[PDB]
């Protein structure tokens, strides 16, 4: 796992877009080339120990898709230092950092079945309450809760779930 | 003709990049112009990118980084044999002393 | 354009259109070279203790199974 060398690269990738008005360019940009990273031949190539210059040159070539600024200078540098293999997690860096800068959070929620659309507009509001955010919920249906909802803010969790109620019911006998 | 570079100097260690296709084996000689002098490397290690490390037979102070390095496909070599005998020589087999050049035949 | 499905068929495509191949099994290459220690790449099917054959008539023992690299004497 590489998050921390990826931090580098996507706190300079994420300065120097807003230098230049271009975030969501850039961030499509990076998940193209995170997901040429992840080809099973390009990481039998990655691996092998080519000169980082004809290394990135092969990496260029298949992404002509990409400006000037971006491919053609941030993958040579992280050729140079050779982490192109942290490609995936400079991408998530870079999103986490927007998601900063755009004062969003996004709020996940979990529940054994949909939600009516006024309780989750509730949670929208209420959590833009607990929270200093505009949030963006997505649900996912979990039959394990049975009943009740599990929001998750990040390290943040609030469980009004009957199993998590039921299992500490457990502990409390 | 002068075909690698420099990409780092530690103290006595130098470190040379050639085309991947030219590398240098183990034990041959190098030369760089160093400064007005010519400094003599024999190669140690292959790394892999066409990287190769090198001790210099020589004082390695003022060596730049990016200087061109001349790859002589062949090992140290010394003067051998009778023309060898009343005299001083380097380790790369110079005279030493003030007299003329060796006359060996052989090396 | 965006498409992920197009992506991921525009990356298979261009990468088999660019003529990269990958190594065979039961084959390597030699990427370093030192005192004796030879790096190998590649040679996935090497076993430990295995007997490497090198150019000419020599052989080396892969000691070292790592991943991304056979290390041997």
């Amino acid at each position: 796992e590489f998050i921390t060398v990826a931090r580098p690269y996507a706190k300079a990738a994420f300065d120097f877009a807003v230098e230049h008005q271009s975030v969501e360019r850039w961030q499509d940009m990076l998940a193209f080339a995170a997901e040429v990273t992840k080809n099973e031949q390009m990481a039998e190539l990655l691996s092998g120990a080519l000169a980082p210059e004809t290394l990135a040159e092969s990496f260029i070539a298949v992404a002509g898709e990409q400006l000037d600024e971006n491919g053609q200078n941030l993958i040579r540098v992280m050729a140079e230092n050779g982490r192109l293999n942290a490609l995936p997690d400079v991408l998530e860096q870079f999103i986490h950092l927007r998601a900063v800068s755009e004062a969003t959070a996004e709020v996940d929620v979990i529940s054994a079945a949909a939600l009516s659309e006024q309780q989750l507009a509730k949670i929208s509001a209420a959590m833009e309450k607990r929270l200093s955010r505009k949030v963006k919920l997505n649900a996912k249906i979990d039959k394990s809760v049975m009943a009740g909802v599990i929001i998750r803010a990040g390290d943040m969790v609030i469980d009004g779930s009957v199993r998590g109620r039921l299992e500490r019911l457990a502990d409390v006998l | 003709m002068a075909t690698g570079k420099i990409v780092q100097v530690i103290g006595a260690v130098v470190d040379v990049e050639f085309p991947q296709d030219a590398v240098p084996r183990v034990y041959d000689a190098l030369e760089v112009q160093n400064g007005n002098e010519r400094l003599v490397l024999e190669v140690q290690q292959q790394l892999g990118g066409g990287i190769v490390r090198t001790i210099a037979m020589g004082s390695s102070d003022g060596l730049r980084r990016g200087l061109d390095v001349k790859d002589l496909e062949h090992p140290i070599e010394v003067p051998v044999g009778k023309a060898t005998l009343g005299r001083i020589m380097n380790v790369l087999g110079e005279p030493v002393d003030m007299k003329g050049e060796i006359g060996e035949e052989e090396r | 354009q965006l498409n992920s499905t197009e992506i991921s068929e525009l990356i298979k495509q261009r990468i088999a259109q660019f003529n990269v191949v990958s190594e065979a099994h039961n084959e390597g290459t030699i990427v370093s070279v030192s005192d004796g220690v030879i790096r190998i790449h590649g040679l996935a099917d090497a076993m430990q203790g295995e007997m490497i054959s090198l150019p000419g008539n020599r052989y080396a023992i892969a000691l070292n199974l790592e991943r991304d690299s056979v290390g041997a004497v």
